[PDB]
This record gives structure tokens, C-alpha cells and sequence, in this order.
RNA sequence: AGUUCGGCCAUCCUACGGCGGAAACUCCUUAACUCGUUCCGAAUUAGGAAGAGAAGCGCCGUCAGGCCCCGCCAGUACUGCGAUCGGAGACGUCGUGGGAACACGGGGUGCCGAACU
RNA sequence: GCCUGCCCCUCGCCCGCCCCCCAAACUCCGAAGGGCCGCGCCGCCCCGCCGCUGGCCUGGGCGGGGCGGGCGAAUGCGGGCG
RNA sequence: CGGAACGGCGUCGGCCGGUCCCGACA
RNA sequence: GCGGCGCGCCUGCUACACCGGACCGCAGGCGUCCCACGGCGGGCUCAGCGAGGACGGAGACCUCCCGCGGAGCAGAAGGGC
């Protein structure tokens, strides 16, 4: 509809950098996420111990920040300049939330520092409309309506207008 | 890719629906059980709950007893009644919540005292004449022939924080004279080594909205118009908030009786339910529509 | 030990609903426990006789009873009027089936009953009921069984 | 029965109903109980404190003691050749009020009511004693629509 | 015989199935102390009072 | 009637005729006065224990029993259970419906008791 | 009509599609505070009032699924009691009592009670 | 089948729907059959007492005094205690 | 004559499917 | 006798719908472990499907959805949540 309420918004961007058993790289990956997003990233530990990627239970193998608001738009567009505004058509989920990933933090536009090595990151963007709080609120929590839920096709259209992305 | 639906017929057959108000998300039955439970040796003596529920538009404060098949509302005062007492805007603000609580407490105590005369509950428990951050416990000193009315705060699904507005209505009930047990930890002023009456006094007097109003107007007049359009439209001066609040507290104490306003009822008739023959007729039409492609 | 009989569907298992019209059933006269060895030997005899006299395609044979009760290898609990063996066959095999069932009866313990089935094939519907539904088209076919097209569910 | 623990053979007895697993309705804690009231005892599986024993399930008793959280109820348990008054304390979740004498309480009221009603009008007093069915009266039944019914033939085999 | 319950129900019903006796129903055993103290305080006044 | 069906194997029952009642009350009737078996040979004994119930004479007794009247319990209890001669009994094991003797004999109880009185 | 608190907890649920909203409710709009985010005002805490029914929310629909109710199933299956009943049995029968279930068909699809506008 | 090719087929896998026979240690249902408890004293008014309960002029117990009705399933049979 | 699965054109009693005066090629 | 232990204790059975029922009858446990694996309050949802996201694949990590519990609650089994 042309209802103001049915306007899609970028609810959240998640920047996750998963390294492994090297230990030092994880701390440095957090610092470049802190300087990119401007908020402090948190660390996700391992759920299982696997010898092949040295994964050990509770080894803090990941670092991620949830960026919301105007900051999220700036980071997504800078990442999409690395992708040259081209995304796969199937990179969109059934929920209407899409994602992309880049290698090399320098490609985003961050300046290089010798102490911290280049680390790539995954960019997952969640698309939402005003009125979706009915799923997340503590009191009177009910599922969003199927019409009000973002459809994968309607999400492609929104991003092909906002960032002129071609699929 | 080819997978069974999570919600199978078996899922629905074995599904146990939760309680109607739990499904709605309106009530926590674990909290309610403790708030409603009374000793069996006390039998049917009524147990009162001071329920403070905050809708976006107003703060609803009520005193309710738990009957076996219903809840009885002994008294209920709403923030929407505050314009009659001289508070036109910020009806969901912390200061308004305190005055809504004062209104329910005074309204109930007055209703108990309407005909008693000899030892009226309101006469025996007047309350704090001035709205202050000082901790007041009516139960601390009691007539001993009459005791302060006791009710227990019910916040529902609200998170208990220092400065939360649910506590402000409880302080107004306490200020009116209702004995509501409290610790004053979740009040603006508790700092471990003591209570700063000044900090609570300020929230009760609406200082936080009025300092913001003064700062916002200076920093950006246009945002002040957008943020506080109703205040500018109600001709409420920012500094005047404390005077308005003190006058309101006095106006509540002098006459807490409900105006008992009544309005029109507008009910849309909506669609009439289809008759069984009408449903059967739709089935014939649906079969005919599918038959020709 | 494993039951000697692992195959309970023999003959034309994939045959169509109207491919076979006449069904014959070998029921149990007495309540008894029938061995897996007894079900394997009766299953070899009946299948072989009809397949020899007619064709494997001409008949679908089902050993309805299954040996589950381990005996402290395994035995099948059977009751009076519980079908032990069943066969649906076309006219080409109608005559041979009754005599094959009588060659399977000498292997199974206790009294046994050979009956023609008024029901069409393995379907619940009787031959007359099957025909009436078939003319209407209400008799939707599923695999080898037959069912009513039903007035339940979403119309579209 | 080699092992005899407090909760043995309680697989079905102390298990909730098909769609009744969950937290007790608040009515159990809101029902007023008075001394001498008849109360049925039925265990609730969810609640494990104040639980009575599997014997007590299905028993009806009088409330000897009412206490802050559990009511003391006295049942009669036949131990060999003697019935013994077994006083047990049972939490609210496993004590339900019994209709029990509700029929007698209704009868006492109705008998008194139909006595006063008679004193006013319809003066002959009504019979206030239960009659155990009794034989049927003679009556008359029309056999104009009578249908002949006959034994049916065997068709099973 | 390791165990027999035969004849046990004939022996029980020979002179048995006996009621638990009166004064067991109205016993104050297991009644709340605070209620029992209140009963004694109330009883010790006017007609119910049995002191001189 | 529900209790009687539990004990059917041990008993035979039927509706009695007035002559069958008269013969039992007169030829085999004995009272229960002071827990003693006192023979009913006169209308005086019946008057003594049943005047309160208005059962003054033997005709009142064979009438109350037959009509199952208001004073049926008193009338029946006044009579010590009848002691009769040995029954013919075709078969004690089966019900009269199955061709034996136990259970409902209906009108045939009158014939069955006749020889026993 | 709607709100708050409830009662019993699906005839109240689940899916999907319509239909509304004066008031109310909600979504909503912001962080000066208060408070809150393994990170994030998403939730939450506060302060609002520029918008809006698009959702949540009521109302209707759907040969819908479930749930609810009544028939049929079926006096069937079982079983209480009596049998110098039949039968080699293991199973059945008769007399006298009780009495399902799954299918299947036909419908229905929350109400109650306090306060307030 | 073919520069290759997944260019297509065949069964699996996997969902959908039927379907044969089931279970002492399975149960959405659910008997017969058992168990426990009740079947006489009520209704109404008043008053007394309590370190016990309530915001109260509230309860809950335990008594006393009235005023109206009263014996309110069948059958048998005196029960109890040391 | 305790007795089984199986046999019996022993003697009776039924149940069902048929063909008989279109004599069950002349 | 040899061996085992219905030689103390516990769960589901056999056990015949109150309760009580034997078995060198059956499938199993216990003699420990934890100052947290305790108490309480607040917040939260679990296992997983599906569909998605540089390395990264069957597999970690981050995402939304729908999630009657299909997870977890020290150890047997049954209840319970």
C-alpha cells in the first residue's frame, strides 16, 4: 500500500568476523569493528570443539556488532561499493532479509595499520517496517501479519531503489 | 527442500493452549498467584492489589480484590482525569503518575470514610500535606483501633527500575495514606548510603521535562515546537510545571470524588454471520467457478 | 531369530485397482499361534501353484498375518475369522486360487476357511459398490486401493 | 513388587491429563475452605510439596485443621480389620471441594420449602421421602402402529 | 507358601471393620497451635469459663 | 429387586395370588412376638401387635400383603419367615427361563408353593 | 464500542484472505534526564504527540486443520454372575446384569463479572 | 545420448498420500468391575467471648437465648468397650 | 469306548449353484 | 554344592483400572556427585526446521522467521516443568 507504515527500513546490520584459534586476530578484529561501527563489538564463543578448524568449546571464535539507524545505512553502502552495487538474486532470504560478505577491511575504506592484520567481515541486513515491534515486545506479544511481513520480492525492489543494486 | 509442515494435524491435536490472558500476554500468573494468595486461616478477608498499568496515553491506577470468578475494582483513578485538577499535558509523565496515585488513594480513603464520621479512615490517615521525596510509612504509627488500608503493588509485565513510573504512583498512594510496602531502592534518590529527598522531589515536581523544555527551546526552537507542541498549545510555561503540580496535588486532596463523566457509545454493526444455507450456497458457487476455467 | 517369512506381498504387487476383480481370503477357524516357518511354507506353496497354473502377473498375494510374538524364533498370534492369507486375481487365475489356498491350508495349523470376497480386490467397497462408484466417477483411485473422492478439505 | 518407594506405580495416577499439563488455575488458591467441609483428594503431578500418597488419591475427608498453606484432612483408611482416621496435611493443589453431601443439603432445603409452600396453599403435605423407583402403573399403549419383528437369517458365512 | 492373602479378608470381617471411635474426629492433635490457644482464650470467659 | 438378582441362583420368586397368601397366612403363619415364633391361630394376636397399623384381623393381613399397602413393612415383619415342605425342583442349577427352577417363576410361584404349604 | 483487572481455560486455537476504528487501545516519534542493552533505546527506562490502521487488535469468510457437540457405530467388542451347557481342546454358547472404542455422518466455533470513558 | 555437459533417463533419498500386521515395560479414548464419602436436623433473629484474622463497625471459631417447621431411601437387625 | 489333523458312494438331515419333457447329432 | 543375591534401598513392568498381591520372573539403578549443580529476584527461550550471510565446506559463526517442548534439569527409570 502507499501507507506510510508500509515503508521498509533497515532495522539492523550485523557485522560478524569469525577467525578461529589464532586468539590475537580476534582481539584485533574487534578493534576494527569498534572503529567501523563506532560501538563496542561482543564475542561469540564456540558451541562445539572441532579439531579441523582448531575450534575449542568456549574459544571466543567470533566478534560481532549490531549497527542500527543512520550508521547502518552508511556501512552497508560502503560495503556495497566493494560489491560494485551487484548482489545475487538468491542472496535474499524468504523472510526478506538479505546479506553479503567482503574480504579485506581496507576495501571498505578503513585505513591500514600494520599491528592489526586485514580481516574480512559478513554483512547481514534485516529489513523491517514500523509495526513489527508486536513480535519483540515483552507485553502483548503476537506475530506480525503476513501482509505486513516483508516479502523476498518486495525486498529486492526496496534495495534496487535505495542502492541501485542490480541482481 | 521437500520437508513436512512443522504444524502437523498431530501438532494441533496435542497442542495445549495457554491461559486466555497469558496467550494475550496481558498477565503473569506466577506473579498473580503470590499477589493474590492469602493465608487460609484468614478465609475471605479481602486482599487488595494496587495495580498500576501504563497505556501510551494515560496511567491507569486501580485497587482490586480477587473474587473466585471475577476481580472487584474498589476504586480506580485515571491520568486522563488530571486536566480537571489542572494538569493539561504530560499525563504519562512521572509527576502525573504520582498525582494519579494520590488520586486513587484519596478517592478510596474518602469512600471508606464517607459515612463513618467517628474514626474516618481519611481523618485518621491524612497523608503528607506537601509532595516531598521524604519516605513516608503510614503503618509506622497507627491508630491501633483502625489501621492504614493495605494493598500490594502489582506492576504486571513492567521492569522494576530506579525512576520507573509504576513506583511513582505507589508513592502517591503512600502519600495519600494507603500503606503500600516499599524499600525506596527503585526511587530517584536512593544511593546505598542514604536517600536524597531532593532528587525524588524534583521528579514529583516535573523538573526533568521542564529542564529539557528550557534546554531544547534554546538549542533548537523548531524541535521544541515538534516535541512539545501540546504544551505550547496548552499555554503551559516550563518553569510553571512545579506550581501547576503542587496546585493539582491540593486539588486532588480537596475533592477526590469522581466527576463520573458519561459519553456516547458508537458501535459498528459489522458483517452479519453467514447462515448455514448461505455457506452451502457459497460452496455451490465455488464449485461452479472452478468447473469453468 | 529372524522370521523365515520376510516377504508379505507376492505376485503382482504393483497391479492396478480394476486390474484384479475377484479376491479370495484364507481365514483362521481356530484361535492359535502360527509359526513363521508355517507362514513361509504356506507362502511358498500358494504363490508357486498359482504362478505355475497362471502367471505371476495374474494374481496379487498378501500374507495378512505377520509373526511378531518372540517365543521364549517367532510366532504369529491369530484369532477366529482373522485372515491368514489373501489373494486378489483376474478371471484367468480365479479357478486356480481356490485350489492353491487348499494346498496352503495343509501347512497352516488348525481349522482354516476359504471364502470368496464380496469386496472388490483388496478395496473395502463390495464389487457392486465399486461398480456404482466407478460409474459416478466418485471412486478416485490411489495406487492399488480405491477410495471416495470425499467432500472434505479445501474445495480449491 | 520388590521396591516400595513413596511414588511407586504412580506413572498414571500422578500424571496430568492430556491437555491439562501446566500451572494450577488460581481458583484452587481462591476457594474458601471451612472446618468440617468434605474435600476430595486428587494429586496434581506438577506440585511436589504437600503431595499426599497414592492411597489418599480418590479419598474424601473432612478438614480437621486449616493452616497457612496446607489444610489438614482426616480420611478413614481400612487397615486390616479396623478403619483408622488418618490425618494428613495436603497443599491446596491436591485438595478439591467435594459435592458429596450437596444432594442432602439440597434435599433438606427442598423438603422445608415444600412444607411452607403447603402451609400457604395446596395444604396437604407433600411426601418428603425418597421412593426407590417403585413398580410402573397399569397405563394403556396404542398397538395400532405395532410392527411385526422377526429373527433375521445368518449371513456371516 | 512364601505369601498368601487367602482367608485374610474372612478374618478381617469376622468381628472387624471397626469404626475409628469418637474423640478421634474431634481430637486437637495436628491442629494449628495458634488456633488452639485462641480456642482456650475464648472458652475461658463467662458460661464457657470453668475456673472459680 | 436389584439385590434379589444378585441372589437369584439361591432363590425362586413370583407374584403371589390372594389364595396363596391366605393359605400361607392361615396354614403356615407364625408371629414374631418378643422374638418368639408364636402361632397365628386367632385374630387376637394380629390385633395385639398390629392395631396401631389398623391390621386388626387376618383378612386385613392377607390384604395388606397383597396390595403392598402403607403398613406392609410392619405386617411382613410381624410374620416369622414361612417354613415349608421340600420343593419338587426340576433343576436347581438353571433359571426357570432356561427350564430350571431358580429366578423368576412369575405366576408359577403360586403352583410351586402350593405343594410346599 | 473500547479499555484495565479477572474467572474457566481452544466452540477461545492455527493458517490464510477480507473488513473496520469516533473514542479507546495500539503502532508510532525522540533520547535532556532516570534507567537499560554478552554489542545495539530491537527490547527495555524515560520524554513525547508529527503521522497511521499497514500490522497487533475487534468483525466476517474459508466443501480449511484442530477443538467442541450429537447421532451412528453397536447391544458390537469386552465383561459381572449362574450353568452335570456344547467342545478332545481353546474357544464359543445360553440364562441373567452392565456396556465401549476407532471410523463415519451431521452440525457448531467462547462466554462470564467488577470498574472506567 | 557426451568439445564437454547434470543434453536426458532409471531407481534411491526425500516430502505427500494410501496401506498390511502390531506392543508387559505405547496410549489420543475407554468398559465391566471395584474403591472413598454422604443420605437429618434445618431456616431465621439476637447476644456473649477470643494475646486469633482484617482498612473497618472484618472474619473465623467457640458458646448462650429465642422463634418457626421437624423425623424426611429400601430391607434386615440392639449396639459399643475392656 | 481319552483323542488329533486328515480320509469315507456308511446312514440320515440341510445349504448353495445348476441343468429335466429345447427327453435331462440321431 | 558351584555360583549369583528380591541379603538394605529405588523406577518402569509382569500385576488382573481403589488399596494389597509371589517369582534364583523382566529391563535397569543406589552406597555417589555439587558452596554450586544451593537460596532468591530479574531478564530470557530451548532442541531444532526452513531460507539466507568473505574465508567456511556435512560441520563452527552471525541472521531473521516459525517454533507444546520434539531441549535442558549430576547419575536408573517413570512422572513433572
Amino acid at each position: 500500500s502507499e501507507n506510510p507504515m508500509r515503508r521498509i527500513r533497515i532495522e539492523k546490520l550485523v557485522l560478524n568476523i569469525c577467525i578461529g584459534g589464532e586468539g590475537d586476530a580476534l582481539t584485533k578484529a574487534a578493534k576494527v569493528l569498534q572503529q567501523l561501527t563506532d560501538q563496542e563489538p561482543t564475542f561469540s564463543k564456540s558451541r562445539l570443539t572441532i579439531r579441523g578448524f582448531g575450534i575449542r568449546r568456549g574459544q571466543k571464535i567470533s566478534t560481532h556488532v549490531t549497527v542500527r539507524g543512520e550508521k547502518a545505512r552508511e556501512i552497508i553502502e560502503r560495503g556495497l561499493r566493494v560489491k560494485n552495487f551487484e548482489l545475487p538474486y538468491s542472496c535474499f532470504s524468504t523472510t526478506g532479509n538479505f546479506g553479503f560478505g567482503i574480504t579485506e577491511h581496507i576495501d571498505l575504506g578503513i585505513k591500514y595499520d600494520p599491528s592489526m592484520g586485514i580481516y574480512g567481515m559478513d554483512f547481514y541486513v534485516v529489513l523491517s517496517r514500523p509495526g513489527f515491534r508486536v513480535n519483540k515486545r515483552r507485553a502483548q506479544q503476537q506475530h506480525v501479519g503476513a501482509s505486513h511481513k516483508i516479502t523476498p520480492d518486495e525486498a529486492r525492489a526496496w534495495v534496487e531503489r535505495e542502492f541501485e543494486v542490480v541482481y | 527442500g521437500w520437508v513436512k509442515v512443522q504444524k502437523t494435524r498431530s501438532y494441533f491435536k496435542r497442542f495445549q493452549v495457554q491461559f486466555r490472558r497469558r496467550r494475550e500476554g496481558k498477565t503473569d500468573y506466577q506473579a498473580r498467584k503470590a499477589l493474590i494468595i492469602q493465608d487460609k486461616n484468614k478465609y475471605a478477608t479481602p486482599r487488595y492489589r494496587f495495580v498500576v498499568r501504563r497505556t501510551n496515553k494515560d496511567i491507569i491506577c486501580q485497587v482490586t480484590a480477587a473474587e473466585l470468578t471475577k476481580d472487584r475494582v474498589v476504586c480506580a483513578a485515571y491520568s486522563h482525569e488530571l486536566p480537571r485538577y489542572g494538569i493539561p499535558v504530560g499525563l504519562t509523565n512521572y509527576a502525573a503518575a504520582y498525582a494519579t496515585g494520590l488520586l486513587c488513594g484519596r478517592r478510596l480513603l474518602e469512600k471508606l470514610s464517607v459515612g463513618i464520621k467517628e474514626n474516618a479512615l481519611a481523618q485518621l490517615y491524612p497523608g503528607l500535606d506537601k509532595a516531598t521525596g521524604e519516605e513516608y510509612h503510614p503503618d509506622e504509627n497507627e491508630n491501633e483501633e483502625v489501621h492504614a488500608f493495605k494493598a500490594f503493588l502489582d506492576i504486571g509485565l513492567a521492569r522494576a527500575s530506579t525512576g520507573a513510573r509504576v513506583f511513582a504512583a505507589m508513592k502517591g498512594a503512600v502519600d495519600a495514606g494507603l500503606n503500600i510496602p516499599h524499600s525506596m531502592k527503585r526511587f530517584p534518590g536512593y544511593s546505598k548510603d542514604g536517600f536524597d529527598s531532593s532528587a525524588l522531589r524534583d521528579r514529583i515536581m516535573g523538573k526533568h521535562v521542564g529542564d529539557y523544555m528550557a534546554e531544547l527551546k534554546a538549542e533548537d526552537e523548531e524541535t521544541y515546537r515538534k516535541r512539545f507542541s501540546k504544551y505550547i498549545a496548552a499555554k503551559v510555561e516550563p518553569l510553571r510545571l512545579e506550581a501547576m503540580y503542587t496546585k493539582a496535588h491540593a486539588a486532588i486532596r480537596a475533592n477526590p470524588q469522581a466527576v463520573k463523566a458519561k459519553f456516547e457509545i458508537k458501535k459498528p454493526v459489522r458483517q452479519a454471520r453467514l447462515t448455514l444455507k448461505e455457506r452451502k450456497e457459497r460452496i455451490d458457487a465455488k464449485k461452479l467457478e472452478a468447473l469453468k476455467q | 531369530p529372524d522370521p523365515k517369512i520376510r516377504y508379505f506381498d507376492l505376485g503382482n504387487r504393483r497391479a492396478k485397482v480394476n486390474d484384479f476383480p475377484y479376491c479370495f481370503h484364507l481365514l483362521s477357524g481356530e484361535k492359535e499361534q502360527v509359526s513363521s516357518e508355517a507362514l513361509e511354507a504356506c507362502r511358498i506353496a500358494c504363490n508357486k501353484y498359482i504362478a505355475k497354473k497362471a502367471g505371476k502377473d495374474s494374481f496379487h498375494l498378501r500374507i495378512r498375518v505377520h509373526p511378531f510374538h518372540v517365543i521364549r524364533g517367532t510366532v504369529a498370534r491369530v484369532s477366529i475369522g482373522q485372515p491368514l492369507l489373501s489373494v486378489r486375481c483376474r478371471a484367468s487365475a480365479k479357478d486356480y486360487v481356490k485350489d492353491a489356498l487348499r494346498r496352503a491350508k495343509f501347512k497352516i495349523p488348525g481349522r482354516q476357511a476359504i471364502v470368496e470376497s464380496r469386496n472388490w480386490g483388496f478395496t473395502e467397497f463390495t464389487k457392486e459398490e465399486y461398480e456404482d462408484l466407478r460409474e459416478r466417477g466418485e471412486l478416485q483411485y490411489d495406487g492399488n486401493n480405491a477410495h471416495r473422492i470425499s467432500r472434505k478439505g479445501p474445495l480449491n | 513388587t520388590h521396591s516400595q518407594g513413596y511414588r511407586c506405580k504412580t506413572r498414571y495416577c500422578f500424571a496430568r491429563k492430556f491437555r491439562r499439563h501446566g500451572m494450577a488455575n488460581l481458583t484452587t488458591y481462591n476457594r474458601v475452605y471451612k472446618l468440617g467441609q468434605y474435600v476430595n483428594i486428587k494429586v496434581n503431578g506438577a506440585y511436589h510439596k504437600g503431595m499426599p500418597h497414592r492411597y489418599y488419591n480418590g479419598r474424601t475427608g473432612t478438614i480437621f485443621n486449616i493452616g497457612p498453606r496446607a489444610l489438614g484432612v482426616q480420611i478413614q483408611k481400612r487397615v486390616r480389620g479396623r478403619i483408622m482416621l488418618k490425618r494428613i496435611n495436603v497443599r491446596l493443589e491436591h485438595v478439591h471441594p467435594s459435592d458429596c453431601r450437596k444432594n442432602h443439603l439440597e434435599r433438606v432445603a427442598a423438603n422445608d420449602a415444600a412444607r411452607r409452600l403447603a402451609k400457604e396453599t395446596g395444604q396437604p403435605v407433600p411426601c418428603l421421602k425418597r421412593q426407590n423407583a417403585l413398580p410402573r402403573a397399569a397405563h394403556v399403549v396404542s398397538i395400532a402402529s405395532a410392527i411385526d419383528i422377526t429373527p433375521l437369517k445368518y449371513d456371516g458365512v | 507358601k512364601n505369601h498368601t492373602s487367602k482367608n485374610q479378608n474372612r478374618k478381617d470381617h469376622r468381628n472387624g471393620i471397626k469404626k475409628p471411635k469418637k474423640s478421634a474426629y474431634t481430637s486437637h492433635k495436628g491442629m494449628c497451635p495458634k488456633y488452639l490457644r485462641n480456642l482456650r482464650r475464648s472458652r475461658a470467659n463467662d458460661p464457657r469459663q470453668s475456673l472459680r | 429387586l436389584n439385590a434379589l438378582r444378585i441372589v437369584d441362583h439361591y432363590v425362586t420368586y413370583g407374584e403371589p395370588t390372594v389364595e396363596t397368601i391366605r393359605n400361607l397366612i392361615y396354614k403356615r403363619g407364625f408371629a414374631k412376638v418378643n422374638g418368639q415364633r408364636i402361632p397365628i391361630v386367632d385374630n387376637n394376636l394380629i390385633d395385639e401387635q398390629l392395631s396401631k397399623h389398623n391390621i386388626l384381623c387376618a383378612e386385613d393381613l392377607v390384604h395388606e400383603i397383597f396390595t403392598c399397602g402403607s403398613s406392609f413393612k410392619e405386617a411382613n415383619n410381624f410374620l416369622w419367615p414361612f417354613q415349608l415342605n421340600s420343593a419338587a425342583l426340576k433343576d436347581k442349577r438353571n433359571n426357570f427361563a432356561e427350564g430350571g427352577d431358580f429366578g423368576y417363576r412369575g405366576k408359577y410361584i403360586n403352583e410351586f408353593v402350593a405343594r410346599m404349604i
